[PDB]
């Protein structure tokens, strides 16, 4: 999803477009809305890609896309087979999920409430 | 150092506060008891700006910034380390503002003419007190007010436009940003206009105001008076300063969402 | 070089026209009301004042 | 201008406007030639 | 004709050019922005060879970043 | 109670509309003759007078509905061809330029081939239509100070031409839409790092700042010595009078210098062409010469510091970096 | 000492206070400029502005109060004369002055439409003319014409100066300190 | 034939051509944007292989 | 009835109700295309069985 | 019909007319908005099959 | 034939022909520019058989 | 301008239009030997 | 041959070609210091052998 240069002159390292760019920011419009939150909360948009300047939320909500990637790809969608017809979608696909699917429009899911603690048999 | 005619219009009265003691000229500068109180405020809020950079770890005329203090303080006066130094600045910048605006009152007074300069000037101290006084009160802290530097001040504005997700789909931002673009082509129009009649086609000579009403509706089809530009010049300027003022009074206060999903209302009209 | 770049070069060549521009536009506003009248006597601010400029009527 | 003025003129500009079309008729037969539309 | 009575030559003939102007830059656009008809590109093929009913509205990717230039 | 302020006409006078001054009439003519507009007449002038078309009006009109219909009938058929969706999405509607792998190639007509005719066609419009401001300034043996200031506002309009040109790709043009032109400005200075940074965008805030603040002056000037007559600035111009006095009076003695009657003009001129000079510039160098604005500012000292918000560890600086933007998935794929 | 104003004191700098009455010798905001003693022309060699006794072509707008026979109520809410004549800018159609004739007639004189305002902003019943710059008895030294038909530029620029300069001269209070 | 005295006809066949010129335009263009009328690409496919 | 002829100008009357006949002409006939059942552009050579029909 | 002594009717027939024209385009299309309603795509179905909105 | 200069002054007419033949000359060349099979500063140097050619 | 003045002109002015197509029409022919468009 | 001095002012004229030239010559000088094989400033001791030549293709 990175779109911006690494140094001052541009080079052949980074041929991103503006319309790229524009996808990005839909795809970050999407998870500032799952979450309640605006652009600040993950970024300094005096530099987006910048790190040190934003806050740790940002760290975390990367690590939040790559769980996804692997729940998506490895238990939401092969279960394809299983389910009835009126679960699928137009294309016959199973459901996925998303930020919104845990968060629910809030900055942690539930408010940050903690039930797992008091069931062992669902942590591994 | 005089002008060629002034010596007859340097006369005493038109004053709101004083009489002969702060009725005289500093060199061309008229100095009232408001001239006074604008070079208080001025020199101890200038002051505190470089007592404000000389605290910060840089000299560099750019990177200079003294920030208000954090949102926990709330409406409180904070320690001048923690930016209750920007509160200070912001108190002087106020009190210069405001007696500049009442020193050009006095000065039009003096020279019988209208009021329409002090007024003019009183949007931008109007847009100027609701981004430092009325928006951080409405919101409950004076930390929401933007920092005294030059690209640092730049940075607020990009992290507040981006507070509410996409700040070009705000509508009172969209009419002040038409106000801001209509007037400055007014304005090429209109310096144009008196410049191609006062210097026409070399040899030719200097054209009337019928010259320039032919022009406007051989070009446009409708040509605004000779008053009507100045009218409209005056009303496009301010008119943009309002709506400016406006448009960030009404984020946060009032709208706290992203300003995208604010026109739900004109996709959910009954027809 | 390495530290002069494009954007810095243009920036100071739209300095110095801008300065240019400021010196011609501040001779245009010394055309009515010149020279100052002083005890001292004459005055011209820099720039300094220019030539007498006339203009051309329509005849009778 | 007089009616004969415009009698000179329907003249040369019927002959030129139909002469335009029967140039782009031929065209559009070079180009069916070469590759057809229809 | 009496038309040019009512309508001066003058006014008419720039009217009348300015339309033919843009309808065949119109035409000549369209026709380079085809697959079939892309003369400059693909003006040497025969007429078997030529693209056929290749109207496709996402013809080509829309999301990719610029050629290495 | 209050004086006068000169705001609005209470008491219109009404004569025989103006026909204009005689003209070369060859090419072009006057159409209309002029009407009278009761609420226009209470702002300005109340005339609604007769407007000249000749050659390069009539070819700029053609061009520019040319244009307008290209661009309303790709959004119409955006929506597929309802008219109470292409007036409910009206403002999120675009015309949307071509796909970034073609390049400066012809792109195909439904992506992008209707928004490279559209453009070329409002492209000539808009010269055409300097054209007829330099000819109709010229007929009236005025000065050319009007086609230069729109030759101003025609060079930041072709940067939006040039860059993309720069860069070698349509598919970084400006989409005809209103909200998508907005969107396109937003995604242009995020691309390029912060455009805040541009000092030639600066520079172009600056000069419109400048021009709010000098109409802002020069209205309230020419309105507050408007009862002595102010409003006739080109006798004030040749022979200056009590009001020019007070005006230069007033503002020598508020700011210690002043402008004259007719040089306010030139400083009003300037910084409007200003504008748009400075912001062309600026948007020529972007994408050519610097690539990321907000790194230009840092290696020539215009970025103030702050305190480090967070900290990697060197597995978290390995991990945290991701990968470039590419294509989009053109196969969805069975798990 | 052609210009009846002294310093106040010997510091430069300071004011100067008028010797006799500002409004009529033109000192301070009362001051006018040397323009030429010339007639404005139109874009035809004509008189720019005129009585509308001499071009009868002209008229006023429907909806638009006729003027002409209202009193006009000076700053001491006393009527100073009756509007008989008004007189329009022709290069821009336009009014620019009221003729007034005195409450004892043998007179008249002009008023600059600048200086009138009309009750309520014009919104409600205008059924008179404000004019807060002068008093009744200052309308009788407005500066006459030489001719009754056309005003020069040396004449505009002073009756608009004398009408100007009584912001601060029609009254003592008008040119002290409020506090 | 009347109807000409009510109506001038310069100006009656002035937005006669204009309407004519823009329908014209616009009906080309909805077919061209089409599936089945696509006829810069579809124009020698028979009726039966024409999308539906 | 032919009075409301002198009440109301026949020329201005006939512009505007040419001009309301024309952009409703426009809506109706826009309102179908863009509908499922009657596209008639690309679905005109379907019978009347075939056409869709709105979800019950 | 002393009621057009004290009103015009030239301007009371445009409001009439302009005032009912308005009202039946948004009658019309309020109706072509809803579900039971969109008469274009579902007219065909019969009262039965035409959807009913959301109940408790 | 020659009376069209009677009709259109030669002086705009050129002026305008002038105008028009630039642009449709620097339009042209800049298409083929920008095309792959006639970018000749380039590609100007290969043989007919070597220039590009567009997909079948 | 008088119809002599017209006459004069336009032969200029066909031998100038005629001699710009004629060395266009060489530059084509020249095109098409180094790179054929058909 | 001089008169073409009668028909184009000396002062105009040389002024502007002043004008001309002092911006070519800077435009040119400030694209060899941009450039790699002529920024002479930092490579200007470096022998013809040694300077920066553009890729070869
Ligand atoms: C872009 C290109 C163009 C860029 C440039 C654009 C320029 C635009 C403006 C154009 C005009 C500029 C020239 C000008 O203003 O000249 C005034 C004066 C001549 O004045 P004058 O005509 O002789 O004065 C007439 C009249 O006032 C006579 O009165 P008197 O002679 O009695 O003066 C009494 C005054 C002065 O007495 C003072 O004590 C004032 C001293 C002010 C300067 C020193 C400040 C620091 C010490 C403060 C006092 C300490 C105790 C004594 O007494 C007054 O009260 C006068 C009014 C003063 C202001 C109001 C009161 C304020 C009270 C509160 C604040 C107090 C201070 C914090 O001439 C000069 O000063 C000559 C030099 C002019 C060039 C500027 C040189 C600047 C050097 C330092 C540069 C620093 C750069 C960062
Ligand atoms: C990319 C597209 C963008 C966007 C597109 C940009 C296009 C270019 C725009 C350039 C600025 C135009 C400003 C303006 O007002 O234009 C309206 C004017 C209308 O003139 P007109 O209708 O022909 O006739 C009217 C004329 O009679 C009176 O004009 P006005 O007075 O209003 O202004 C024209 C002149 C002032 O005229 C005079 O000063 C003449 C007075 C008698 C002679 C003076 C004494 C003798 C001097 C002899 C030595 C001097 C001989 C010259 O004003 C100007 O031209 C503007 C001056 C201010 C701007 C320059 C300030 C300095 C900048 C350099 C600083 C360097 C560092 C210190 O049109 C003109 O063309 C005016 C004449 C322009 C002369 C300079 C041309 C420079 C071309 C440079 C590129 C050439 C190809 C390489
Ligand atoms: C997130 C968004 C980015 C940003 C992205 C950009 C981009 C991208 C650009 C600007 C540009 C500008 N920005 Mg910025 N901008 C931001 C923040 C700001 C802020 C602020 C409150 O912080 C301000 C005050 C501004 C202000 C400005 C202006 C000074 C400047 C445009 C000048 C102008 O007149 O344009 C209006 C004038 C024109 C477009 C001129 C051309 C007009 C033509 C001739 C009109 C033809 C009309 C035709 C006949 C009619 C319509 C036809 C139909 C289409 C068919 N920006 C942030 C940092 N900004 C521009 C610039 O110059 O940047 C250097 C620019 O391109
Ligand atoms: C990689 C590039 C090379 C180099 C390659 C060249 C080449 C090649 C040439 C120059 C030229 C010049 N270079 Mg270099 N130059 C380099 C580095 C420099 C450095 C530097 C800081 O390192 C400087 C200060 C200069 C300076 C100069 C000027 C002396 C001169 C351009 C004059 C001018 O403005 O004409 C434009 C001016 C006008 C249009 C108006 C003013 C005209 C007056 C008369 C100029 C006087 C200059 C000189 C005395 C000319 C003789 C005049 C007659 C005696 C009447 N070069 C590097 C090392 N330079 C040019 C030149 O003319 O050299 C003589 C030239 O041909
Ligand atoms: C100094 C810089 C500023 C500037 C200057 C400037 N602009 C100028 C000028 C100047 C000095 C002119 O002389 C010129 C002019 O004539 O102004 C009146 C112009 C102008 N600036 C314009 C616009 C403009 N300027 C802008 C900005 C600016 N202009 C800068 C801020 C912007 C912005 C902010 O984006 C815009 C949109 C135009 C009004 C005009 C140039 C007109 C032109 O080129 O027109 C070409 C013609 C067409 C495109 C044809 C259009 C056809 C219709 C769209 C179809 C009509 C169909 C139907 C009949 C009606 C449908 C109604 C709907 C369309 C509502
Ligand atoms: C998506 O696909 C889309 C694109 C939408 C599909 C498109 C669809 C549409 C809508 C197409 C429209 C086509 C159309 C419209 O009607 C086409 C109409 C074309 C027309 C009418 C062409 C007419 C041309 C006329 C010409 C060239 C005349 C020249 C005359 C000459 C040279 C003589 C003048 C010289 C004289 C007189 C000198 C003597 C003077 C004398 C003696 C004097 O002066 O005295
Ligand atoms: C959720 O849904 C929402 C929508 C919100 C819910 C809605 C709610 C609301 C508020 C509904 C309101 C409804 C309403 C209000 O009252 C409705 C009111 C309706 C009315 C009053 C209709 C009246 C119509 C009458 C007409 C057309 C008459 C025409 C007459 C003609 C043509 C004859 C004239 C010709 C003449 C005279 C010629 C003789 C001339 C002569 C002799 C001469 O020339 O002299
Ligand atoms: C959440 O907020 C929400 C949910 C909204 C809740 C809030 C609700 C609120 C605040 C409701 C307020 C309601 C209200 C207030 O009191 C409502 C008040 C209503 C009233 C007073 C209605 C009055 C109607 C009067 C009519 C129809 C008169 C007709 C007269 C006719 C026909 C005769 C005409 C005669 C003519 C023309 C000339 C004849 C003479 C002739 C010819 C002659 O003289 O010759
Ligand atoms: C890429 O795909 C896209 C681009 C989309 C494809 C589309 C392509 C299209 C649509 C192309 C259109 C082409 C076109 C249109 O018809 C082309 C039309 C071309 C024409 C007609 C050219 C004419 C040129 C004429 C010239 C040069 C004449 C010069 C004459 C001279 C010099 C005479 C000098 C002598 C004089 C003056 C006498 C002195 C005066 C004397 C003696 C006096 O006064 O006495
Ligand atoms: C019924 O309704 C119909 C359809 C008949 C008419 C209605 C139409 C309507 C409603 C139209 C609405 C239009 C709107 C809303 C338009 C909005 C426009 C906006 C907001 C535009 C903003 C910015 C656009 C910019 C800056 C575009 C710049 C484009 C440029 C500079 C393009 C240049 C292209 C060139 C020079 C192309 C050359 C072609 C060649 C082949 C030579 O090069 C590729
Ligand atoms: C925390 C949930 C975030 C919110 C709120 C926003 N962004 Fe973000 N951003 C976040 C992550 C985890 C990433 C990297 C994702 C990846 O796959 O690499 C980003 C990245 C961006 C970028 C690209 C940065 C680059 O180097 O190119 C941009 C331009 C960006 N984000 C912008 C952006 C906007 C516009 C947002 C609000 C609408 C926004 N971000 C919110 C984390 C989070
Ligand atoms: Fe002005």
């Amino acid at each position: 999803a990175r779109v911006v240069t690494r140094d001052v002159a541009p080079s052949n390292a980074n041929r991103s477009s503006v319309k790229q760019t524009e996808w990005t920011y839909a795809l970050m419009i999407s998870q500032s809305r799952s979450l309640g939150v605006n652009c600040t909360y993950c970024h300094n948009t005096r530099q987006f890609a910048s790190w040190k300047e934003a806050p740790p939320a940002r760290v975390t909500a990367y690590h939040g896309i790559l769980m996804l990637r692997d729940v998506n790809q490895n238990y939401l969608s092969p279960l394809q087979p299983v389910y009835p017809s009126v679960r699928l979608g137009t294309q016959g696909d199973a459901p996925k999920a998303q930020c919104v699917t845990c968060h629910n429009g809030n900055y942690k899911p539930l408010y940050g409430a903690q039930m797992v603690k008091d069931y062992p048999a669902l942590w591994g | 150092a005089m002008l060629s005619f002034e010596k007859k219009y340097r006369v005493r009265g038109g004053t709101l506060i004083g009489g002969d003691l702060f009725d005289f000229w500093f060199g061309p500068f008229y100095v009232g008891f408001f001239g006074v109180t604008t070079i208080f405020f001025v020199t101890l809020g200038t002051l505190l700006c470089v007592w404000g950079a000389a605290m910060g770890p840089t000299w560099n005329l750019w990177q200079i910034s003294i920030a208000p203090p954090d949102l926990k303080y709330g409406l409180g006066l904070a320690p001048l380390r923690e930016g209750g130094l920007w509160q200070i600045i912001t108190l002087c910048a106020l009190g210069a503002f405001g007696s500049w605006a009442l020193r050009q009152a006095e000065i039009s007074r003096k020279l019988g003419m209208g009021m329409h300069i002090p007024w003019a000037y009183g949007g931008a101290v109007l847009a100027y007190a609701t981004l430092v006084v009325i928006r951080p009160m409405l919101l409950g802290a004076w930390g929401h007010g933007f920092p005294y530097g030059i690209f640092s001040h730049l940075d607020w504005v990009s992290n507040v436009g981006y507070q509410y997700l996409h700040f070009h789909y705000n509508p009172a931002h969209m009419i002040a940003v038409t106000f801001f673009f209509t007037n400055c082509l007014a304005l090429a129009m209109h310096g144009s206009l008196i410049l191609s009649v006062t210097n026409p086609k070399k040899g030719t000579p200097v054209g009337t105001s019928e010259t320039e009403n032919v022009f406007f509706r051989d070009l446009l089809g409708y040509s605004i008076g000779a008053i009507g530009i100045h009218r409209l010049g005056l009303f496009l300027a301010v008119g943009a300063a309002v709506w400016s003022a406006i448009c960030i009074v009404i984020s946060g206060p009032f709208w706290t969402k992203g300003w995208p999903e604010w026109w739900n209302w004109w996709l959910n009209l009954p027809i | 070089m390495q530290y002069i770049d494009g954007a810095q070069i243009a920036l100071y060549a739209f300095w110095l026209f801008f300065f240019g521009l400021i010196i011609y536009i501040r001779r245009e506003d010394k055309r009515e009301g010149y020279p100052l009248e002083s005890p001292q006597g004459p005055r011209e601010g820099w720039p300094a004042m220019p030539e007498k400029k006339t203009y051309i009527h329509r005849p009778t | 201008m007089t009616e004969d003025e415009a009698r000179r003129f329907h003249g040369y500009f019927v002959t030129g406007t139909l002469g335009y079309i029967i140039v782009a008729a031929v065209a559009h037969f070079l180009a069916w030639q070469w590759r057809p539309w229809f | 004709h009496r038309i040019w009575l009512m309508f001066d030559p003058r006014r008419v003939m720039v009217a009348m050019v300015g339309f033919l102007a843009v309808l065949a830059l119109v035409i000549h656009f369209i026709l380079l922005s085809s697959q079939r008809y892309s003369w400059i590109e693909n003006g040497t093929l025969s007429a078997a060879q030529a693209p056929v009913g290749a109207s496709a509205p996402a013809a080509a990717a829309e999301m990719s970043p610029l050629p290495p230039g | 109670m209050l004086e006068y302020q000169n705001l609005f006409t209470r008491v219109q006078v009404r004569t025989v509309p103006e026909a204009g001054i005689e003209i070369d009439e060859s090419t072009g003519t006057r159409y209309g003759t002029g009407t009278f507009s009761y609420l226009a007449g209470k702002f300005g002038d109340a005339q609604i007078g007769p407007i000249y078309l000749g050659w390069a009006g009539v070819l700029s009109l053609i061009f520019g509905f040319m244009a307008f219909e290209i661009i309303g009938l790709n959004m119409w058929a955006s929506v597929g061809w309802d008219p109470v969706e292409f007036i409910r999405q009206l403002p999120w509607l675009a015309l949307e330029p071509p796909p970034p792998q073609y390049g400066l190639r012809v792109p195909p007509l439904a992506q992008g081939g209707w928004y490279l005719m559209a453009g070329f066609f409002l492209t000539i419009s808009i010269l055409l239509w300097w054209v007829r401001v330099y000819r109709r300034a010229r007929a009236l043996n005025m000065g050319t100070h009007l086609p230069w200031a729109f030759a101003s506002a025609i060079f930041l309009y072709s940067t939006f031409f040039f860059q993309p040109l720069l860069v070698g790709s349509w598919s970084e043009m400006v989409p005809f839409g209103i909200f998508p032109h907005l969107d396109w400005t937003s995604a242009f200075s995020i691309r390029y790092g912060n455009l805040y940074y541009n000092p030639f965008h600066a520079l172009s805030i600056a000069f419109l700042y400048g021009s709010a603040v000098l109409f802002a002056m020069h209205g309230a000037t020419i309105l507050a010595v408007a009862r002595l007559g102010g409003e006739r600035e080109i006798e004030q111009i040749t022979d200056r009078g009590t009001a020019a006095e007070r005006s230069m009076l007033f503002w020598r003695w508020t700011m210690g210098f002043n402008a004259t009657m007719e040089s306010i003009h030139r400083w009003s001129w300037w910084f409007a062409v200003l504008t748009t000079f400075s912001g062309g510039i600026g948007i020529l160098l972007t994408g050519t010469v610097v690539d990321n604005w907000y790194l230009w500012g840092v290696k020539h000292g215009l970025v103030a510091p702050y305190p480090a918000q967070n900290t990697l560890t060197e597995e978290q600086q390995q991990l945290l970096r991701g990968r470039y933007q590419g294509t989009a998935p053109d196969s969805f794929p069975s798990y | 000492s052609d210009i009846k104003a002294v310093p106040a004191d010997s510091y430069n700098g300071s004011a100067l206070i008028p010797t006799g009455d500002p409004m009529i010798d033109g000192v301070g905001p009362s001051s006018w400029a040397n323009r030429s003693d010339t007639p404005d022309m139109t874009f035809h060699n004509t008189a720019k502005i005129v009585p509308m006794r001499l071009d009868p072509t002209y008229s006023i707008a429907k909806g638009d109060p006729d003027p002409r026979g209202l009193p006009v109520v000076a700053a001491d809410k006393q009527v100073a004369g009756t509007v008989i004549e008004l007189w329009v800018n022709r290069a821009e159609p336009q009014v620019t002055y009221y003729e007034v004739q005195l409450t004892g007639s043998e007179r008249r004189v002009m008023l600059p439409a600048g200086f009138v305002q009309w009750p309520n902003f014009g919104l409600w019943g205008n059924d008179k003319l404000l004019v807060k710059a002068i008093t009744a008895a200052q309308f009788a030294n407005v500066p006459a014409l030489k001719r009754d038909d056309q005003i020069t530029l040396l004449e505009e620029d002073m009756v608009c100066a004398y009408y100007a300069g009584g912001h601060l001269y029609a009254m003592a209070e008008r040119s002290e300190p409020i506090i």
